[PDB]
């Protein structure tokens, strides 16, 4: 199931690059 | 702006001898072509089509779905004038060259008569019946009969609106019905994706309309009446039309290459 | 010289400056144009051609008939000219003349939008097919642009995670 | 009165350009970015167009011709001019497709703009003759003041503490003498209603001290006075004691001039499938997934809240061109801030297949190869 | 052998007051309707479509290139009669019950007048403008406007379907409709009296505007079946 945790890391990474609300 | 232009031989004043009364041609061309041009002006009054020609508006607004209403008025004005422009005040004797290809392609001039007249009535809807000239790069000139619907144009550059087969009485579950349905989506899908089904030559030289027959109700409903009882009607309108065709001009625009 | 005075000069001024300076051109329609286009901001999205053809547009404009004139398109300018005519000839007020010319303008726009939909619907009933529309073309352009951002983000995030982990001086490899 | 040269310039096309309207209002006390700026809520400049024969030459009816590299090649010629001639002796212009094509993409949805509703869904057009009116008479009573949409006075709840003080000092304070007259005209109706109701079995309308006492009587009932004060200053209604007085009146026409349809109560007649149940679906793009726990979708260039219901929950870099979702635009309205807000809803399954069939994307076509 | 049915209130002789003259109704219905039936009888004689009414012939012969001529004449004959079958000799007031639902669907009666008249003048060709009723999620009593373009049947049975009463009751994405009101836009009805419409006078616009003042709303509300909140 740990393979699901790294996905949350990769997801939030891109969310930081979308510098717009 | 687009303005109405006079007719060929003062048809607006006198009209045809035994095909249309001067009052009918007035309501058919003057009081209608002017009505279409008034609406056409309002649509192109402040666009790039303001100074373009009718046929130029036809080819330029053929595929764009946001300009289908502009296509109708532009195509209708072009098709309508194309009809009266090929009528003669007096019957004309069919030339020899044209008299040969018609017999070689359709078998006999009388066979072509019933085919066009038969298609006008068999269509049961306002449209135009064309006499197209198809010549592929390798094949010779061949004449066929194409029937367009309300405002469809025969030119290949405007195949997007070559409205030649109704969808309410041609696409069904029957054997022939399914075939038509497949061709329907094959065109819509090919046109949408940009692919071309029938390769054409540059300049749209494949199809060259030569003759036309306007079957709209505003052209015959008044003169030939409704047609109840077999008298007059849309039938007699197509018959009398066949006598006033300008075969001299039809042969000219055909440009049948001499090979005899 | 003393330039043309498009507006009355300030009478209360006793020592006026800028006497030899050209003055601003203002018409009664400026107040009306600002009112309309502020109530209809998306009317500015309709492209308008300010390029002149022969300068003879005002020869066929008779605003006593309606909003549809010869040579000019149906735009927010037509409402302002029609409003000004009513507000001067028929003696209507700014608000009354505004509502009248404004309502005539809506009924014409509605027919223009209703004709696009119906014109496309009937064309398909007789074997008429069209190309791609803006809704589809607009989305494809976003796809091609979204990918460029994905590559940038994927290549830009590697910079931070690499520079971040390398921030500590763990190069001893104990 | 004007020279023939001045008469031509007046009716000229370049003179008919509308003034630059103020941008869509935002949070006054909130911070923003001044260097960079994205597309605005609604356009503020006029979009310009030319003939194809003139665009190749760079002529746009402006002072100078525009550069060909940045104005030729595209399909839709659209340009926004900020200054016809700036201090750099150049025409500061930009592309106008961000709003020119957003209007065409919106009108492709074929949906009207309805009045804001409260939460029996009743979509009423905004062009109705009873609501869409701006000319009012002095006799206009209060019960019919809620139908209007354009008020002269400000919305007290929307102003900042500073703008409200400036208003009290420069607008309402010097109108005391005028308000006293407004009461006298009412007294003319108070002394005639009781003096002319028995004749079927005008007053002096000029008093000084009677007005002072009538106002005191209203101190016990503050509501009847607010309706009298607001009617004079032309203030938009605030509370029920109805016309969506929550966020305030609209700063523009309720439609904002983006759509002029008055109803969506019509059926789409399909060539093969006859009339349809719902309008054709429209594909949307997913922006800002839940994981704020609210999602945003881009429909026809506008941003709206995702359907009330995955792709909208977690970001997925594997999807090409981002995550996309087929939906149906139920309702469209214009808020008080000028924005266009859409109430998107998820689209059915069969409908998305019918739409994909025409464009040639349906895998299993519903026609021909659909035995069940 | 189908026979010409007589109109409601002798419109063949007196005609409507301000909508159509007795001469126009003659060419519009007395002559045209006969012309269609005569060609229809010649195609159904000696077959299984002799005694069947118009509507049944439409549903039977629909979307097939072999019987296209029958559907056209059959559908046109039905729609034409259905048009004249909703005209009143004089303006009639609209029932309060129908007035309520029209306001719940279109928001106002004026919005309906423009949506129907506007839909007619925007066709550019023949066709019929329908005011059908249907059941939609959220609005048990839904009134919608539909437009058939040429010999188009508004009923759902006249469209393509799938099997597995093998054929489904509704077409893909379609629904069940009840045509209440109709408007004929063929030149046979309006071209004679109103002309083309040059200059803004006459044509479909003037023809459609007058049609709105001669609708038998009493029968429109009847066929609407507003009390049947649920339809199946």
């Amino acid at each position: 199931v740990q393979e699901l945790l790294q996905s949350e890391v990769t997801s939030n990474n891109y969310m930081r690059m979308m510098r717009r609300r | 702006q687009h303005y109405l232009m006079p007719l060929r031989d003062n048809f607006e004043q006198e009209g045809i001898r035994n095909f249309l009364s001067p009052g009918s041609v007035n309501m058919a061309y003057t009081e209608y072509q002017t009505f279409i041009l008034e609406k056409l002006n309002a649509l192109v009054v402040g666009t790039d089509f303001e100074q373009k020609d009718t046929k130029s508006i036809v080819l330029a607004t053929a595929r764009d779905p946001e300009l289908a209403h502009v296509f109708n008025h532009a195509s209708m004005a072009h098709n309508n004038h194309f009809f009266f422009d090929h009528l003669s005040p007096v019957p004309v004797k069919m030339g020899d060259k044209l008299f040969y290809h018609i017999n070689e392609n359709f078998g006999s001039v009388d066979t072509l008569r019933d085919e066009m007249i038969g298609t006008a009535v068999s269509m049961f809807g306002p449209g135009f019946v064309w006499l197209v000239r198809t010549q592929l790069p390798g094949q010779p000139v061949a004449l066929r009969v194409m029937a367009t619907y309300l405002a469809g144009s025969p030119y290949p550059g405007a195949h997007w609106r070559r409205q030649e087969m109704d969808a309410q009485t041609s696409i069904g579950s029957s054997p022939q019905g399914l075939s038509n349905g497949q061709r329907f989506f094959e065109r819509s899908a090919a046109g949408f994706k940009g692919n071309k089904l029938e390769p054409t030559a540059p300049g749209g030289t494949d199809l060259i309309p030569i003759l036309c027959l306007n079957t709209w109700e505003y052209a015959w409903l008044r003169e030939y009446g409704t047609g109840v009882g077999g008298m007059g009607g849309k039938l007699a309108y197509a018959q009398s039309w066949w006598n006033m065709i300008d075969w001299a001009k039809v042969e000219e625009e055909a440009r049948l290459e001499t090979r005899i | 010289p003393y330039p043309i005075q498009h507006s009355p000069p300030n009478p209360r001024a006793r020592k006026p400056r800028n006497l030899f300076r050209p003055t601003k051109i203002v018409y009664p329609e400026d107040e009306l144009r600002r009112d309309f286009y502020r109530d209809h901001p998306w009317e500015l999205a309709r492209p308008r051609m300010i390029i002149e053809l022969d300068g003879k547009d005002a020869r066929f404009l008779d605003w006593s008939k309606g909003l549809r004139q010869r040579g000019i398109p149906l735009s927010g300018e037509s409402v302002v000219q029609r409003q000004l005519w009513l507000m001067e000839n028929q003696g209507m007020t700014k608000q009354e003349a505004y509502d009248k010319a404004r309502h005539e303008f809506y009924k014409l726009r509605q027919l223009e939008q209703m004709e696009r939909r119906i014109a496309v619907e009937e064309a398909r009933m007789v074997g008429g097919y069209f190309g791609k529309d803006l809704l589809t073309v607009g989305m494809e352009l976003e796809n091609k642009t979204y990918e460029s951002w994905k590559k940038w983000a994927t290549t830009e995030i590697a910079r931070q995670e690499s520079a971040r982990a390398s921030m500590y001086t763990n190069v001893v490899d104990n | 009165g004007v020279s023939p040269g001045g008469a031509l310039l007046r009716t000229s096309r370049m003179f008919s350009l509308p003034p630059v309207i103020p941008p869509p209002p935002g949070n006054k006390l909130q911070m923003i970015s001044e260097r960079a700026s994205a597309t605005e809520a609604y356009p503020t400049h006029q979009v310009l167009t030319t003939f194809e024969s003139s665009r190749s030459r760079g002529d746009w009816g402006l002072k100078r011709p525009l550069p060909l590299k940045s104005t030729t090649g595209t399909t839709y010629p659209m340009v926004k001019v900020k200054e016809m001639d700036s201090l750099e002796q150049i025409t500061d212009f930009t592309s106008g497709t961000q709003h020119g094509l957003t209007l065409k993409k919106f009108q492709a949805l074929n949906i009207p703009i309805s009045t804001p509703s409260e939460i029996r869904p009743v979509q009423r057009s905004v062009f109705e003759a009873d609501t869409d009116v701006t000319a009012f008479s002095p006799d206009e009573q209060i019960q019919e003041a809620e139908k209007r949409w354009k008020f002269s006075g400000p919305w007290l709840a929307g102003m900042t503490p500073g703008e409200f003080k400036e208003y009290l000092a420069k607008t309402v304070r010097p109108k005391r003498a005028e308000f006293r007259k407004f009461i006298q005209k009412k007294i003319a109706a108070q002394k005639t209603e009781a003096a002319n109701r028995e004749l079927q079995e005008k007053p002096e309308s000029i008093t000084d001290d009677e007005v002072t006492e009538y106002l005191r009587r209203l101190r016990n009932d503050n509501q009847v006075l607010y309706d009298l004060v607001g009617q004079f200053l032309d203030l938009a209604p605030l509370k029920p004691p109805s016309p969506y007085g929550g966020r305030g009146p609209p700063i523009t026409h309720p439609s904002a001039g983006i759509s002029y349809l008055r109803t969506a109560a019509y059926l789409n007649n399909h060539p093969i499938y006859g009339p349809q149940k719902s309008h054709p679906p429209v594909q949307a793009r997913v922006l800002k997934p839940r994981r704020g726990n609210d999602a945003k979708i881009g429909v026809a260039g506008f941003v709206a809240d995702g359907p009330l219901g995955s792709v909208m929950d977690k970001f997925d870099p594997s999807i090409e061109g981002g995550a996309k979702l087929w939906v149906n635009v139920d309702k469209a309205t214009v808020d008080s801030t000028g924005r266009v807000q859409l109430t998107v809803s998820d689209a059915k399954a069969t409908d998305v297949l019918i739409a994909k069939e025409l464009i040639g994307d349906a895998r299993e076509p519903i026609f021909g190869s659909a035995p069940k």
